[PDB]
């Protein structure tokens, strides 16, 4: 909430659409962190089609420059609420204001250089009280592509590792929901046809004969990048309608 | 001869604050033990506030429960400004359990009679349903300063950042004390912020006793 | 993996070891000086305010 | 107007406030701006561009 | 101790070659077979190399004539051990 | 910029401080004086300088 | 755990003459050295036990800016030359002292008489110059034990800044310093001279001694 503020937070909070402005007013039936129901008042409301209106939130996911959008409930249970009233306080809002960065108790004097040029020297009573601690979102991927020598696996069984990262897989070879993860670790299990040997057409009639398969594999897996750590919070799994499903999809 | 001086006045003005009076100083130790015992006070004194929840249906701390308007995250935010007293461990584990419409206080943690909870009113969520309930196992320990989440680090045991710091607000004032007979003898007032879980004589004794240590590091006792 | 001895094997492999300093837009020559290293817990390279 | 509203709190006119030290405990010369400011959190972090 | 490296540019005019004489006898001092001429603090081999030019005990002429002296040690030992 | 608004903030001098014309043995009773706080850091005053 | 510091150890003096002295310590927890080193800093800055030179009448003189012939420096300057006389006394409180000279040449301090309990650390110490045979000096010098620092205006007579504390000079410089798995801490610093009544370490000594009996109905 800015302290001072010229006013226009409003109307920049309400016409940018990141929070959930009721559509007809009326009252509180149920605010949950996730939806909110509304019983709809009377002379806003139609005859037909009882109505009531509900409002899903759209809880933590990404944004496009991967920071966490989020709405939350800013009204109480069984509450009046007019027509064109905010329900919902998306990021960076607060009760429908708008509410970038937070307000500090500042001071203008030279503190023994460590603000020179332009720095900015702050005390530990800001990051102890996890005021500018914010939340960003990565969308790592891993496809399947079909490839030569046999498409690939993205089995748990995964060579020249053992069970240092296969403690954090499941049956099928992805992360769980929730895991700790930091940096080096593996999330999808993924491993690829290897050898590489380009046998002869005489030894390529060999083994079509006498019938003995390569079975050599690397690991290709999806791993964490480099110094990021956090939290497996959402798992897609999309998949080709003529391929087959493993069990966690 | 210096003069030393006496713990001689605890004003308890509140349950949150209060007031000590340290009386007779010599002129000019006044400032010194006062900006002396200010940074003690606010550096090194145990605190017993929370580290580790462990919500029952909830996997991980960005997520949501059906049942209650806040979100986990903000559930962590409210235990970690919670207040709570130990006596006779370091570690300990509270339960809260309740169910139906109705904001959850402190109070309805398991008490555990040991443990103290010194602000009842201190609500942590607000339960939305009738059929509806949260269950968590609150894991307090003492500690010292500040220790997040990242220095000291199953897949259900959400961490929140530890803040064991029992003091707020240090505001120690020197005036002049008319007495003995004899004047230019300096009045340290300490008027000290605590969250509720520390006495002030205690607190005081406590600084001390880190002085005198630190002291102790080349002169003998 | 980072372990406990590496961190004394860096402070003797410093120890007399210089880097350069190089800011984006070099000028003129003083756009790059070498310095002596002096270790941070952070990610931040402080630099000498009167440089 | 902002004087006035200073009026209304007990803070002095100036706008300025004498502050101590916490290292040497001892009250700076000529008393220096206090407030609170708005301050923001850009998103160029340094664990980003490091 | 090092700071600067200003008196043995002042003993070595150039401030070009104190790189090259430096080079050269950190490089005795490193790979090197030899041992130092100074007393070292826990240096590297650049310092003690800038701090034996800093004594004024190490110029060019120095390196060409203990050069010219291992290289005549070097029959001494070879045409003893043979004939 | 911050050091040289520190030195033109000490070496200057204002008609009436604390310790306003007293004599000194040298700066380090000087300094021995302004960390006391019996003198201002701006005040006239005859010291021994070398 | 939470009562358990890392009590430091001094490690070295890296001294210079035996007034001056350069004492640290380390490691220290982080936020100790700045409270350590002030505490310290305004102790021996404010309150230290010492005998001073505190007022000196002279034979002939009713007025500081004045002047007396055989001198070639002035009383002021003389009075400059009288607050650096370090002095140690024995268990006489306060004593008055006088010196008498007719001759050519400087005055140091062993021209002073010995009488009473008063030791001088430098008789080397040049309080005037004389020029003229007829020339004779004639001064009373009273020191006085105290506690620091009292000038001449909180104070034929003349008032002499006492400056009784045996420090001159101390400053710390609380620079970073580590310990293994241990992020960040102290290495206090201090650097201090005396006037010569005492050694340095002993003065920190006492600095010590000081404020921990100023804490002992607290422990």
């Amino acid at each position: 909430k800015p302290l001072v503020g010229t006013g226009m937070e409003r109307a920049v909070a309400v016409d940018s659409g990141v929070t959930a402005v009721a559509k007809r007013g009326g009252v509180v039936q149920y605010v949950d962190a996730s939806r909110i129901v509304i019983k709809v008042n009377e002379d806003e409301m139609y005859p037909g089609e009882a109505g009531i209106d509900i409002y899903n939130l759209t809880k933590y996911t990404r944004s496009n420059q991967n920071t966490c959008i989020n709405q939350m409930p800013c009204v109480s249970l069984g509450e009046p609420v007019e027509r064109g009233d905010v329900l919902a306080d998306g990021p960076s809002t607060d009760l429908g204001e708008l509410a970038l960065g937070q307000n500090m108790r500042v001071a203008f004097m030279p503190w023994n250089g460590y603000n020179f040029e332009d720095s900015i020297l702050v005390s530990e009573r800001v990051v102890q009280e996890d005021r500018f601690t914010t939340i960003h979102i990565q969308e790592l991927a891993c496809v399947s592509r079909d490839t030569k020598l046999g498409p690939e696996e993205i089995t748990a069984d995964i060579p020249n590792v053992g069970e240092a990262a296969l403690s954090k897989l499941d049956e099928s070879g992805i992360v769980y929901i929730g895991a700790e993860v930091t940096g080096g670790d593996i999330l999808v299990g993924k491993v690829t046809p290897k050898g590489e040997t380009q046998l002869t057409p005489e030894e390529k009639l060999l083994r079509a004969i006498f019938g003995e398969k390569a079975s050599d594999v690397k690991d290709s897996s999806l791993r964490v990048p480099n110094g990021v750590s956090g939290t497996v919070i959402d798992v897609q799994v999309f998949t080709r309608d003529g391929v087959e499903k493993d069990k966690r999809a | 001869e210096f003069l030393k001086p006496r713990l001689v006045d605890i004003e308890q003005v509140s349950s949150t604050h209060a007031k000590v009076t340290l009386e007779p100083l010599e002129r000019g130790f006044g400032h010194t033990l006062g900006n002396a015992l200010r940074r003690i006070l606010l550096s090194s004194m145990p605190g017993c506030a929370v580290t580790e929840v462990e919500i029952d249906g909830v996997l991980h701390e960005y997520s949501t429960k059906e049942g209650v308007q806040e979100d986990i995250l903000e559930i962590l935010l409210n235990l970690k400004g919670l207040a709570v007293r130990v006596q006779g461990k370091d570690e300990v584990i509270l339960t809260l359990n309740k169910s139906g419409i109705g904001p959850v206080t402190a109070a309805d943690i398991t008490h555990d009679g040991d443990v103290e909870i010194v602000k009842p009113q201190h609500v942590i969520c607000h339960l939305t349903d009738e059929n509806a309930s949260i269950s968590m196992r609150i894991k307090v320990q003492r500690g010292r300063g500040y220790v997040p989440a990242s220095t000291r680090i199953p897949i259900g045991r959400l961490l929140v950042d530890a803040c064991y710091s029992p003091v707020e607000r240090i505001a120690y004032n020197v005036e002049a004390a008319r007495v003995e007979q004899r004047t230019d003898l300096d009045k340290l007032v300490i008027e000290m912020e605590t969250n509720g879980t520390i006495d002030p004589e205690e607190a005081i004794r406590r600084a001390a006793t880190i002085l005198a240590e630190q002291l102790e590091a080349f002169v003998d006792l | 993996r980072e372990e406990a001895v590496v961190w004394d094997i860096l402070d003797e492999v410093i120890r007399e070891h210089p880097v350069l300093l190089n800011r984006a837009p070099t000028l003129h020559r003083l756009g790059i000086q070498a310095f002596e290293p002096v270790l941070i817990e952070g990610k931040a390279i402080q630099l000498h305010p009167l440089v | 107007e902002i004087k006035e509203l200073l009026k209304l709190g007990d803070l002095p006119t100036s706008g300025q406030i004498r502050l101590y030290d916490g290292r040497t405990g001892e009250q700076f010369e000529r008393p220096v701006t206090v407030g609170y400011m708005y301050m923001l959190k850009l998103n160029h972090l340094v664990d980003d561009k490091m | 101790a090092r700071v600067t490296v200003q008196d043995a540019v002042e003993k070595i005019g150039n401030r070009f070659d104190l790189v090259l004489v430096a080079a050269r006898r950190a490089r005795q001092m490193q790979v090197g077979g030899k041992d130092p001429l100074v007393p070292e603090e826990n240096d590297k081999t650049t310092v003690i190399a800038l701090r034996e030019i800093e004594e004024g005990l190490i110029n060019n002429q120095i390196l060409d004539v203990r050069e010219r002296q291992e290289q005549q040690e070097q029959e001494a030992a070879e045409l003893q051990a043979v004939t | 910029q911050d050091v040289v608004l520190g030195l033109y903030y000490m070496t200057r001098d204002c008609v009436n401080a604390k310790g306003e014309g007293m004599v000194l043995t040298g700066p380090k009773e000087a300094e021995r004086l302004y960390r006391s706080g019996l003198a201002s850091l701006h005040a006239r005053v005859k010291v021994r300088i070398t």
